[PDB]
């Protein structure tokens, strides 16, 4: 819309004064969080005067494989969308890869969920819309996937923006980050967990599991990680309780957690679902609820 | 025990090597100083273990523990190894290794692991990154931060499941050694194209995925392929122990 | 604990007999060296276990790796197996070609090991080129400490009159004779055939190594360090912190 | 005149040389150990059987870390011992190198050394020591006249006897390289060294004469006479150079024997008696005329080893 068009042009104007990023140009502000393969810090870039989120990923790889990943992410320069986090640059230096992106002062919904206890349904409707629109942008404009939808990768800011991050843009970085330690939680669809055949329908599963988690404030499957993986493959999916949440939102997560990817809803069906069109009509003060 | 503590006044730190954090240092010559500051009640028991495990190791194929520091924080002092890790030689620098050398590195690694198991030490974290080729000749096994006394690419299935009685065992170390054998004989890491981490976890844990032994080099002898596959077996009960691994390597070495 | 059951160790070829015992190449988690001590009937025993507690205090790359001990059937020490030859063999038997940069390196590594022993309150008591192994032809390994030959004995050790004849300084003099071997390529008193004459003179001060054989390629600071280590009065001999620092500062100024 | 052999001596020497011809080349695999005869500062001696000929020999093994050329030169210089044939010199069969050990195969003496006999006898009688003094003087004279060789190591452990009553010398400096290679030794416990040699004079037989006299005193009283009580090698080396020489007690031993050791223990080698004066000394002249059954005293009174 008019506001989103102005913010994107404003971000593109600030992005033009960035250029090349090097290690010596930064000063760390604070540590935002760390995960299975990376740690994120709030940094100040003195050459342009911009605050950014700097993700550091450690990788000992051959020189050719290292050069491939750096330019495999330059596609992010074309991922300009109100539901996708912006991109400044990425560079390697002495075993670690730094990825500079737009700072989100609200953090991830995983951090916001821990403070709120539970995220209200009206807020989750605005969240569901941005995730569907963000995935649709990546599928039609860039013909890739997200591969890693979860509350840890859904970022928010004071201005009320909802954007996504940490999706598969560099394929060998995907294979390189497979050499990682045993994770702590699972958000993969059972067919993704099982074997090779999969599609973008698993992203819908991962946000469906994310919606249920943020709605009740509890990881809904349930243990060591393998037992969780076996539960996703075997047992039926979780669902929200009956009395609390609306049947529209109940029917939304059930069609998003249907185990078969062919019976599960597509991004075209969820766009015109009863729960999505209802919350888009709702006027919710998302910026105020976050701040 | 306490006779291995070193005052910080005697130790000098030089260049930072990487990330705890390792420094090249000076304490009666070149040393390595791993800075693991006020310890939590459990990490003190952890540092009490890696140091206690290292205090029980006196073998040419085990990284030489030299001392520890308690100030400003806990730190471990070891010998300074000249050269690179086996991971660096195989997956970074593309080092030209003869087949007799690859078998020798496999033999020395089994020599150190056999010593650890004879001391009732389960390394619990054997990988190519923790194997150093000192002076390009002698294997030095390190990183005992997870060792105990009695990534996923080197993890056995029973450890990835965490359900079976006593997941970590001698056999789980043997599988990790088997993946190291896969690196030596294939020159690459296992599952070097499957992008989904949890898939590897669930598939390997269930048995639906294993290292692809079709990438084994042509000059790898048949007895080395069988030893490789026997160390990678899904059921830990059938994987051989390091005394039998040594006898198998010493057998194939005896006749080219 | 470091005691090893004798059933776990297989003895192979005898290598030789020294002043303390007989060394065999053995097998115990790889190649090892097993020194079987002289006497078989164990008198008293605790001295052996006390000597083993001294070897247990050493964890240094320039010190021969102690691996274990055996109390049955006799007393035996298990150490790492050095592949290669001793510094004595390289200098006086095989006539190996070393540059001065390599001779000072061997001298530095030997000082590095001795400095570690004395920092651990360990007097070697029997340092000589025979007990220095060039492992892999690269790294010095000092062995047979805290458990000799007259050519490395100080005058106060020959006399056996002064209080505490064995000290850090007696080790320094032994290191000085090793320096003489490295710088001259020969043993001290190369053509004095009478053993007893070599003894009586050195103990009184009448005889000392011939610094005229020191190669011209030897730096002047090394010759002075060598002569300081060979001083008759033990009180005037430098300790290994100074010896090691002197070599390490000299090397930086090549 | 005194390098001459009697009929029994000349029969025994030709008998030894007859046994020696049927030996030939020596190898390690031709030997089997019978018993260990003793050890020293650097060498160990075994009683061995030479299988090809059936001869019993004494095999001394000397461990030396030396260059291969010096090893070959030592073996090459020991071939002189083939020409050292005397009733007062131990026979020689051959020398070879094997397993880092230079092996010296020599005539076996079933009576052992007088250092072993002294421990059994406590004291060796003067009449026996007279025949001992004669054999040492004649043995040194043979080395000096026939080969111009000095002994450099006269002491009771190097005076060997056998059941036939023979008294012979062994372990003398025939190889100058072996002397040098064995200088890199370990500290000893005793010394029979002359004070002039402990100080630095060029080597002369007068030093061996001193070593003989010091040995005679030890075997006569059954105690190492230099020092006090115990002492270490250096303190003993101090006595020899500074303190006056030892002497036999006056009461029991004859004035002839007392004067014989004193002329051998004069500390100045120029005033000390030479091998010609001692040969015509009263003790030697008296002893050579005396009829002493040495073979009987060794076999019956002491025993064999
Ligand atoms: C459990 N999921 S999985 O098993 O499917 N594996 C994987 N899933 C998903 C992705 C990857 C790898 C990867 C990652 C992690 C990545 C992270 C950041 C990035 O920058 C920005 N991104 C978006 C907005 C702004 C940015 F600055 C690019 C990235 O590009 C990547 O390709 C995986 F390995
Ligand atoms: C304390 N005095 S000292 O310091 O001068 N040292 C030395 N003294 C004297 C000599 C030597 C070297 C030597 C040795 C030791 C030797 C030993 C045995 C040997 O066999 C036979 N011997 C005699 C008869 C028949 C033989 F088969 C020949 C030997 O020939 C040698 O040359 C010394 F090193
Ligand atoms: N750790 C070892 N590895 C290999 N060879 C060894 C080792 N220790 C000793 N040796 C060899 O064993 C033999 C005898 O050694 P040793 O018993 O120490 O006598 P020595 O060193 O010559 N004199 P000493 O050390 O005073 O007893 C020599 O040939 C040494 O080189
Ligand atoms: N040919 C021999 N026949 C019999 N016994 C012998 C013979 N040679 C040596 N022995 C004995 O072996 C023992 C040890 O010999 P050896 O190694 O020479 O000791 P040592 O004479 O005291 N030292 P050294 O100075 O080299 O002569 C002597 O004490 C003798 O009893
Ligand atoms: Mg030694
Ligand atoms: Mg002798």
């Amino acid at each position: 819309d008019e506001q989103q068009r102005k913010r994107l042009e404003a971000f593109l104007t600030q992005k033009q004064k960035v250029g090349e990023l090097k290690d010596d140009d930064f000063e760390k502000i604070s540590e935002l969080g760390a995960g299975n393969g990376g740690v994120v810090f709030k940094v100040s870039h003195k050459p342009s005067g911009l605050v950014m989120a700097r993700k550091l990923i450690h990788l000992e790889i051959k020189p050719a494989i290292r050069n491939q990943i750096i330019r495999e992410l330059q596609v992010l320069h074309e991922c300009n969308s109100p539901y996708i986090v912006g991109f400044y640059g990425a560079f390697y230096s002495d075993g670690e890869i730094s990825i500079c992106m737009e700072h989100m002062d609200g953090g991830s919904l995983d951090q916001v969920l821990k403070k709120a206890g539970r995220i209200p349904e009206q807020i989750l409707g605005k969240v569901s819309i941005a995730v569907i629109k963000g995935l649709t942008y990546l599928r039609e404009k860039h013909k890739i996937m997200h591969r890693d939808v979860k509350p840890s990768n859904i970022l928010v800011n004071s201005r009320g923006e909802i954007k996504l991050c940490d999706f598969g843009v560099s394929g060998q970085l995907i294979d390189a980050m497979a050499n990682a330690f045993v994770g702590t939680r699972s958000y993969m669809s059972p067919e993704r967990l099982q074997g090779t055949h999969y599609s973008v329908q698993s992203d819908i599963w991962s946000m469906g599991l994310s919606l249920v988690e943020m709605a009740v404030g509890r990881y809904p499957i349930g243990m060591a990680i393998f037992e969780l993986l076996d539960y996703i493959v075997n047992e039926p999916p979780p669902k929200l309780p009956s009395g609390v949440f609306s049947l529209e939102f109940q029917d939304f997560v059930n069609k998003c957690l249907i185990k078969n990817p062919a019976e599960r809803a597509d991004l075209k069906q969820l766009m015109v679902h009863a729960f999505i069109k209802r919350s888009d009509a709702e006027e919710v003060d998302f910026a105020g609820w976050l701040c | 025990g306490d006779d291995w503590e070193v005052p910080p006044s005697e130790v000098q730190l030089l260049k930072r090597i990487g990330t705890g954090t390792v420094f090249r240092g000076r304490w009666h010559g070149d040393v390595a100083v791993k800075v693991l500051s006020q310890p939590t009640a459990e990490q003190a028991q952890a540092f009490k273990n890696e140091m206690q495990v290292l205090r029980k190791t006196r073998h040419v194929n085990i990284l030489l523990f030299m001392g520890f520091m308690t100030r400003p924080g806990f730190a471990i002092i070891t010998q300074w190894c000249e050269g690179s890790s086996l991971y660096h030689h195989l997956h970074v620098a593309d080092t030209r290794f003869d087949m007799v050398q690859l078998i020798d590195v496999a033999r020395q690694t089994a020599q150190g692991m056999d010593y650890l198991h004879a001391k009732n030490i389960i390394h619990r974290d054997l990988k190519s990154n923790n194997i150093f080729l000192h002076e390009g000749l002698t294997v030095k096994i390190g990183d005992f931060g997870l060792a105990t006394v009695k990534s996923v690419l080197w993890m056995a299935a029973e450890v990835i499941r965490m359900q079976d009685p006593n997941p970590y065992s001698f056999q789980s170390d043997v599988y990790a050694y088997g993946v190291v054998l896969y690196e030596l004989m294939t020159g690459s890491l296992p599952y070097s194209h499957i992008g989904c981490r949890d898939q590897i976890i669930f598939m390997v844990g269930r048995g639906y995925l294993s290292p692809d032994l079709s990438k084994i080099s042509s000059n790898c002898p048949k007895a080395m392929r069988r030893l490789l596959s026997d160390c990678l077996k899904f059921q830990r009960e059938e994987r051989p122990l390091f005394p039998q691994i040594l006898a198998t390597i010493e057998l194939l070495q005896r006749s080219l």
